[PDB]
């Protein structure tokens, strides 16, 4: 039979043709009912439809194909727990293509699909139900909707033929835990099974540190409880024995350097076997030739494990191999951003040796910016050449700037207004630029601020800045400064500026401590009523110094950290005089582990006249607070202000009470406010020793200490011989101690301080605060 | 939309300098060329600028 | 800073007139209990006195019809996770652990006979025959051991999943040869004396279909069974599958008057004909309420709830019949079928003899 | 230095459609800071091309800030 | 984004984007695309929705669409203005941002979008030489290839200022023999005379200075 | 004075000694290769000459530099050696 013409109807989702050339046997072919057949199976191989009908009747046969609903529209009736981009992704991954195909047989696997997945992840009980709708033009909705429970409470974790050490301790250092106590309630018994291989690669990492050389996992099961809800895992452990080990022979072409790699590989033969030791050693020797430009080393350690005594020998192989150069440096998807912007600021130099702890240093630079949400790298050989390398950042640019507005009310308060504009990389300059502003009822404030971190090649930034603030003692106040700061070495930045700054003091209160500067300055207020205004314009030279080697940078350990700071004015300003600051801290420890340490902060401060002028009152200092000495109220430990009694006053007498109101004292009023000093010493000693409820997991996040602090703050040309009757401000000697226990924490929410404080030496009018809070010191 | 300025079409591509090939001193030659070479100049009948009708062909299909 | 979910709806405690007013004849406390942890640790009996123990370790043996107690001792360091059915046998008692150990105890005395190390935590209960003690670990290995010394005559080893039942499928004896269930489905047999291998058969598609049920053996007939697998009879001469049926169990099962007594994975108890997997009755009542082992007693199926009741279903009847006292915490593990007598253990370790 | 520490649960008012309820949010919230003082707050939520917007009213257990208009925005 | 019983959405829709108004004609053209995928208005709607697309400013989204059309239809008889759309998609990438409007030279910003935009342009004029779009990719092209060439001179100036001798050699020899008849190459070569200076390369230092000076205006 | 903290400059191939010794004439140019790397800087403008420079600048003001010029002829033969081993300044 021979077959000269096929009729088909509807081929919605494919033509004729396309079937036809699909199809095995075609127009004018030889054919029988097999050979008819095998089209339709070819037209079930292309995915049409199941259902269809033919017929033979003369030289040209009939088919039909029944065309059902199947272009499918997908949804979910939502998720409570897991993303709804993962859920879409594994949709599509699992097979349902939006609008390709879908049938009944696809639902049940789209179903169990998910419903494997939801047992991945661990919500063994969960369930999948999927209904289709259908709709004009062959389209279908599908909506599928998800049961589960909590997903199940891991029980026990046993660990079994273990005897070096208790198996509490064992899993006390996994990240799947048995119990969660009353406190740290935080923890969760959610089984993971990525988790828990990482936990059995700790498990033999510790068998291995503790140096069980021979040490081995022989096993591991996870099982599932009836009910569906609690998991059980169960380790085996073969632990063999105890190690020594033997000194590490070196071998393989060391391209030079072999007196120093000897060096790193020196051990003393009494030390036990341990897993991070050779791991760490091996570390050192790639990082070691790398430094020297060998960039992709290759070394293998073998340990030789005797049997006969519990002795092994490592045997580590090295070559150094080709000393690749950097033919190429490029950033990508450095978009906004100029270019030098980073080149200036990553380390490793282009077309020179390969360094790769300096492009990985690089690496850390540029995230030390902030402009980036991430910065990742790679380093690549060019093609055809065995020797050089194009080293690229890749990098995704970070809205580095921020813009706010808002407004505040209240008949108590009155109106309020503010605003601020921040722009890190301003238009990827790399300068920082920053204006805010604000007022009240009573106060103005704006600022305007310029930074360019790179005004000389080698990293001298130079900042500026201008201020106005305006408050009402009424004091309106305005004024600029220019700062150049400049690291000299890597431990030990160093800044340098020059200042203008205008006031215009009103309104204060006639008081000994502030009339002493006035009458220095050459003015002579009344001393009789609160009448006055003192106007200066003043220009000074500001410099400071910043040594900072601390090693932890969190929570320091070991070194020392030294700020220092100062003023002189300059001749031509209306007041001339100098103020130094020196504020240190240095951390000692006093276990060879670094579990117990010691610190002693300290911060001196003076300042004096100048060709018998004097130090101007608003820049005195203040001690007290967490910051300073603990257990006083922030501020209030300097010498207390005496007023002179000032009847014609402020306006109201049904305020709190003045010094000498209209009905008020007559006297020297002995304040009980405080107002600093010229001059000011605070140190404290702090032993820091862990909390008695450690676990490694976060001793290394609750830095506990008990404290000693002593300050004073004193004001040094304080005439005590004229005021016989107050109590002597000149005197440095009134020392004011406390001593308590302090409690700094890290927990996502901030880093907390917490402190109690107890002044067992202290003066009166030093208001206590025993009970201290911080974040962030 | 950050790229509003482009995508309405600046003139700012046309009137950029016009491209001019060294020519080497006597006793030495300019290296070969390597990459994103001269294009061909192709010079025609073909609108410039904002005369170019960017919209899609006078049929669609 | 919390929130929870649930699925199965679980039936709202069905309830009956206490007919036959069964209750409590003697009730002790041997210590705490297995909790919340799932582990077949059940007591046992022996001339009249019946052995229990608490999971921490400790164990004692009690007169069955007064319940006070006539040992202590601790079995432990100064936890064992002790665990495991006690199993008792004239001179002596065995003991598994979920710590690799059995022990050994005197029936005369209590005191500890023998300890020795078995290759990883022994989940079922130890089996006694031939003058030998099998045990079953989660290793997948079958141990037999000398009564008098715990020392390891031969042992088999049984292929394990990525993720499991708990693997207790204690053995079965007939023959002179043993018979075992094991994880990824797999019926096995083996000779007593030396521990070959006889035949083994796949229960069904493996996603988890563990056998972790005791396999009874009688005139001949194999019944194995498996989590949503199927009830299976085998010819303890070759495997042969005798007959299937797609209904699953998840716990234990009984043959007693030649007919098949089961609990479904949907927590339903059904009886089953001779041959054939077609149903006598259903009691489809307690559904997905854990219910324990059900035990033939006079004339009536009794099984326990995950909380306190005790429900007594008839023998060859489709009928749900009473309903005994709500027992301290409830129920995880299989009462004993003590011969005219009942004892059953609690989750919290409170031991209960029943009457009618 | 200042510090603020804030926790909220929300119960969004519908006074518009739900299509633009769907960019709106109501929310109520208690704070704890030092400037040490303990506050709890009624907040409205909206947003648009402008960045997102914020209306709320608030009283301080220690009595002040007690109504505030806020807008926020990455560039 | 609306229900369409009839095609009559794609009529309208082309008033709207004959009227400009982007936002109605992507919606409208998305849901004519997703409602008629296989019908005639199908590569019709494609070349249209890629425009929109363009002119929205949606440029990603752009670039998945034209990337789509050249693999499902490499051979459609006006593949040549896909081509060009390639080309101009990834040229409006380049200037990306507020710059300009300051005043800004971003030049100096990642070029690959503006590299990939030259292998586009280039693809196309090599490909189909008589069509009319030859003219504007070729002064597409002249400007994409100097404003590379100021890039790799920004470098070049930067490892000036660092001294950097042989980052700053290694580079305008780049761009001698990438960008020869670029201006940006001609105001390079002053850094490449210095370079050899301040390495005491004197002969290469003169060989340099004999190439500047025959070819200064 | 100048005090800021410049990092190491270091730019071009390493040389060393035991490196430099192993050239001498009539070497094929692949062997010197071989022999040094890659040559990180060659005369472009038409003649086979390789620049093999070492310079460093290290710690504050310190400044060195080692130049070493090799000439080839057509199909990479080495003809002529010109090594400088400080900079002539």
């Amino acid at each position: 039979f021979v077959v000269k013409d096929i009729h088909f109807e509807g081929l919605q989702r494919v033509a004729v043709g396309a079937a036809l050339l699909s199809m095995p046997v075609r127009t004018g072919d030889t054919v029988n009912d097999e050979d008819i057949s095998n089209t339709i199976r070819a037209l079930f191989a292309t995915g049409n439809f199941e259902d269809v009908r033919v017929l033979r009747d003369g030289d040209t046969l009939l088919v039909q194909v029944k065309e059902r609903p199947t272009i499918a529209s997908i949804t979910f009736s939502g998720n409570k727990s897991v993303k709804d981009d993962m859920l879409k992704q594994n949709l599509e991954a699992s097979g349902v293509r939006v609008g390709e195909s879908l049938d009944r047989t696809t639902i049940a696997d789209i179903e169990k699909g998910l419903e494997d997945f939801y047992y991945s992840v661990g919500k063994y009980s969960a369930s999948v139900k999927a209904v289709v709708t259908p709709l004009p033009r062959n389209r279908v909705d599908l909506k599928l909707v998800f049961q589960e429970g909590v997903s199940a409470e891991i029980q026990q974790i046993n660990i079994v033929g273990n005897h070096a050490f208790t198996t509490d301790e064992l899993i006390s250092h996994f990240q799947l835990r048995d119990e969660v106590p009353w406190w740290n309630v935080v923890g969760d018994r959610k089984y993971q099974k990525q988790k828990l291989a990482g936990d059995l690669e700790t498990l033999r990492s510790y068998y291995l540190d503790r140096g069980y050389a021979r040490f081995n996992i022989d096993s591991t099961q996870v099982s599932l409880t009836p009910d569906k809800k609690g998991i059980y895992v169960t380790v085996n452990i073969t632990e063999g024995d105890q190690y020594k080990l033997s000194g590490v022979e070196v071998s393989g072409n060391l391209a030079g350097h072999s007196a120093e790699i000897e060096q790193l590989t020196k051990i003393e033969p009494g030390e036990l076997y341990n897993g991070t030791k050779v791991t760490k050693m091996e570390d050192d020797i790639k990082k070691l030739l790398g430094r020297y430009g060998y960039a992709y080393p290759r070394v293998q350690s073998m340990p030789e494990i005797n049997d006969a005594d519990k002795t092994v020998k490592l045997r580590v192989n090295v070559d150094a191999g080709n000393r690749f150069y950097v033919r190429k440096i490029r950033f990508e998807g450095n978009d906004t951003s100029k270019d030098a912007v980073l080149r200036r600021e990553m380390r490793q130099m282009e077309g020179a040796w390969l360094g790769s702890d300096l492009v990985d240093q690089g690496k850390e630079r540029l995230n030390r910016l902030g402009f980036f949400e991430t910065v990742d790298t790679d380093t690549q050989r060019v093609p055809g050449s065995p020797d050089q390398v194009d080293v690229v950042y890749k990098v995704k640019e970070r809205n580095t700037g921020s813009f706010n507005f808002g407004i505040g009310y209240g008949t108590e308060s009155g109106v309020s207004f503010q605003a601020g504009v921040q722009q890190d990389n301003w238009l990827g300059t790399g300068y920082a630029v920053g204006i805010n502003g604000t007022k009240n009822d009573y106060q103005t404030y704006a600022e305007l601020s310029v930074t360019n971190p790179y005004f000389t090649v080698d990293g001298v930034s130079l900042g500026g800045r201008l201020f106005y603030n305006d408050f009402q003692y009424t004091n309106k106040s305005y004024g600029t400064c220019v700062t150049l700061g400049f690291p000299i070495n890597e431990y030990n930045s160093l800044r340098a500026g020059l200042g203008y700054v205008h006031n215009s003091l009103s309104n204060m209160q006639p008081q000994v401590a502030m009339w002493r500067y006035l009458y220095s300055m050459g003015e002579h207020p009344s001393t009789s009523d609160q009448d006055n205004s003192f106007k200066t314009d003043d220009f000074t030279f500001n410099y400071g110094w910043t040594y900072n080697k601390l090693d932890r940078g969190y929570f320091p350990t070991d070194g020392s950290r030294v700020n220092l700071t100062g003023k002189v004015t300059i001749p031509g300003s209306d007041n001339e005089y100098y103020k130094v600051t020196l504020d240190t801290a240095t951390y000692v420890p006093i276990d060879d582990d670094h579990k117990w340490v010691v610190l002693g902060r300290t911060r001196w401060g003076y300042g004096d006249g100048l060709g018998g002028k004097e130090m101007p009152f608003y820049e005195n200092f203040y001690a007290g607070g967490s910051s300073t000495v603990r257990g006083f109220q922030s501020n209030t430990i300097g010498p207390k202000a005496v007023y002179f009694p000032h009847q014609a006053s402020n306006y109201d007498p049904d305020y709190d009470y003045e010094c000498a109101t209209q009905d008020g004292a007559k006297d020297l009023c002995k304040s009980d406010d405080a107002v600093g000093g010229n001059a000011m010493a605070v140190a404290s000693l702090e032993f820091i020793t862990p909390t008695p409820f450690i676990s490694d997991k976060y001793a290394n996040s609750v830095r506990t200490s008990f404290f000693w602090d002593m300050g004073t703050v004193w004001d040094t040309n304080w005439d005590s011989s004229q005021y016989s009757g107050y109590p002597d401000y000149s005197d440095p000697s009134n020392i004011r101690m406390s001593a308590g226990i302090a409690l700094q924490w890290m927990s996502p929410l901030g880093p907390l301080v917490f402190s109690y404080a107890q002044p067992f030496k202290k003066y009166d009018g030093d208001k206590a605060e025993q009970f201290q809070f911080n974040i962030g010191k | 939309s950050r790229y509003k300025r482009q995508v309405s079409g600046d003139e700012a591509y046309l009137e950029a300098a016009p491209l001019a090939e060294l020519h080497a001193p006597a006793g030495m030659i300019l290296p070969v060329t390597s990459g994103d070479y001269a294009i061909p100049v192709t010079n025609g009948s073909g609108a410039v600028g904002k005369a170019l009708d960017i919209r899609p062909p006078a049929q669609p299909l | 800073f919390n929130s929870e979910e649930d699925v199965v709806k679980m039936s709202p405690l069905p309830t009956v007139e206490n007919q036959f007013t069964p209750t409590t004849a003697w009730s002790t406390s041997v210590g705490s209990g297995i909790g919340n942890f799932y582990s077949n640790l059940h007591p046992a009996l022996a001339d009249n006195v019946v052995y229990a123990a608490d999971r921490a370790g400790l164990v004692k043996a009690l007169n069955a019809d007064d319940g006070k107690e006539i040992w202590s001792v601790s079995l432990a360091e100064k936890p064992a996770l002790l665990s495991g059915g006690v199993t008792v046998s004239g001179g002596h008692v065995y003991i598994g652990s979920e710590k690799a150990q059995v022990y050994a105890l005197n029936t005369s005395d209590g005191t500890v006979a023998w300890q020795t190390k078995v290759a990883g935590e022994a989940l079922s209960r130890p089996v006694v025959s031939d003058g030998l003690v099998l045990i079953h670990t989660s290793n997948g290995q079958l141990q037999a051991l000398n009564e008098a010394d715990g020392a390891v005559k031969w042992t088999v080893n049984l292929d394990m999943p990525s993720l499991s039942l708990r693997g207790e499928s204690a053995p079965t004896t007939a023959f002179g040869a043993a018979v075992v269930g094991g994880d990824n489905g797999r019926v096995s047999a083996v000779l007593m004396e030396q521990g070959q291998m006889i035949w083994q058969q796949r229960i069904s598609q493996a996603r988890l279909s563990d056998v972790d049920t005791t396999p009874v053996v009688v005139n001949g007939v194999v019944f194995a069974l498996a989590y949503n697998g199927n009830l299976t009879a085998l010819d303890l001469r070759s495997g042969q599958i005798m007959w299937k049926r797609e209904l699953g169990s998840v716990n234990d099962f009984i043959v007693d008057g030649n007919r098949i007594y089961l609990v479904d994975q949907n927590d339903r108890v059904m009886a089953l004909t001779i041959d054939g997997g077609v149903t006598l009755w259903t009691q489809s009542d307690l559904l997905h309420r854990l219910l324990t082992s059900p035990v033939l007693y006079n004339g009536n199926l009794v099984v326990g709830d995950s909380e306190g009741y005790l429900h007594w279903i008839n023998v060859e009847d489709g009928r749900f019949v009473a309903q005994q006292k709500v027992d301290s915490s409830g129920f995880q593990t299989e009462p004993v079928a003590a011969d005219g007598k009942l004892l059953i253990q609690a989750k919290d370790g409170t031991v209960y003899s029943i009457t009618r | 230095a200042m510090a603020v520490a804030s926790l909220e649960f929300i119960t969004p008012t519908p006074f518009i459609s739900d299509k633009y309820a769907n960019s709106v949010r109501t929310s109520f919230f208690w704070d704890m800071g030092t400037v040490i003082r303990m506050s709890a707050g009624i907040a409205l939520q909206w947003m648009s091309p402008l960045g997102p917007l914020v209306f709320s009213y608030a009283q301080p257990f220690k009595k002040a800030e007690q109504f505030q208009f806020n807008i926020g925005k990455t560039w | 984004v609306p229900d369409n019983p009839p095609n009559e959405i794609y009529a309208t829709a082309q008033q709207k984007l004959q009227d400009g108004n982007w936002r109605q004609a992507i919606t409208q053209l998305e849901a004519l695309d997703n409602r008629y995928p296989f019908g005639p208005y199908s590569q019709q709607v494609q070349l249209d929705l890629i425009y929109a697309y363009y002119k929205n400013a949606d440029l990603p989204l752009a670039q998945a669409a034209i990337d789509r059309f050249i693999r499902l239809n490499p051979t459609h008889p006006n593949i040549d203005y896909v081509m060009y759309m390639r080309g101009l998609t990834n040229m409006a990438l380049d200037d990306s941002a507020l710059q300009g409007f300051f005043g800004v030279d971003r030049s100096d910003r990642d070029p690959q979008h503006a590299r990939a935009a030259f292998s586009d342009f280039s693809k196309l004029v090599r490909g189909y030489p008589n069509s009319q779009y030859t003219t504007d990719a070729t002064k597409r092209l002249v400007f994409l290839k100097d404003r590379l060439a100021k890039y790799e001179y920004s470098v070049a100036e930067y490892y000036t200022e660092r001294g950097a001798w042989v980052a700053v050699v290694n580079r305008v020899e780049g761009m001698l023999r990438d960008y020869p008849d670029t201006q940006a190459t001609r105001d390079a070569l002053p850094l490449m005379e210095n370079a050899y200076r301040q390495m005491q390369m004197n002969a290469q230092a003169e060989k340099v200075a004999k190439i500047i000076a025959a070819n200064s205006s | 004075e100048r005090v800021v903290y410049r990092p190491d400059i270091n730019q071009g191939n390493y040389l060393t000694a035991n490196d430099v010794s192993k050239i001498r004439v009539g070497m094929t140019q692949q062997q010197v290769a071989y022999a040094l790397g890659t040559p990180l800087m060659s005369d472009p403008f038409g003649t086979n000459t390789w620049f093999y420079v070492f310079r460093q600048q290290p710690g504050h003001e310190g400044v060195t530099q080692q130049t070493l010029t090799l000439t080839f002829n057509s199909s990479g033969v080495l003809t002529n050696i010109d090594n400088k081993p400080a900079l002539s300044g």
